[PDB]
């Protein structure tokens, strides 16, 4: 349906597929990091691996 | 031993390397194959950054793993 992209039970879902296809265990931070991006999934692993 | 590098672009680097291997020293191969500077290339494994100054053994890598070699680009 119509859930919240926010929740961390969701993850974004989509995103959380190609942030795991990438070899990442974060999951929390990673849904910032998506946020930070806005899309943008290599610039914010950049960054998300550093600190972020 | 045999070891698999895919970096953030997707791109799957095969290199060859030991246990008593460094991480610096990866990375000065990867360079020699790709161009791509030390100072830029960045080693993550599962999620896990490995740091420069460590070695093979201390995040126990075995033959036949999958390293994501992240590019931090200065640029934009």
């Amino acid at each position: 349906g119509s859930p919240e992209f926010q929740n961390p039970e969701v993850r974004f879902q989509q995103q959380l597929e190609q942030l795991s296809a990438m070899g990442f265990l974060n999951r929390e931070a990673n849904l910032q990091a998506l946020i930070a991006t806005g899309g943008d999934i290599n610039a914010a692993i950049e960054r998300l691996l550093g600190s972020s | 031993m045999q070891i698999f590098v895919k970096t953030l672009t997707g791109k799957t680097i095969t290199l060859e390397v030991e246990p008593s291997d460094t991480i610096e020293n990866v990375k000065a191969k990867i360079q020699d194959k790709e161009g791509i500077p030390p100072d830029q290339q960045r080693l993550i494994f599962a999620g896990k950054q490995l740091e420069d100054g460590r070695t093979l053994s201390d995040y126990n890598i075995q033959k036949e793993s999958t390293l994501h070699l992240v590019l931090r680009l200065r640029g934009g």
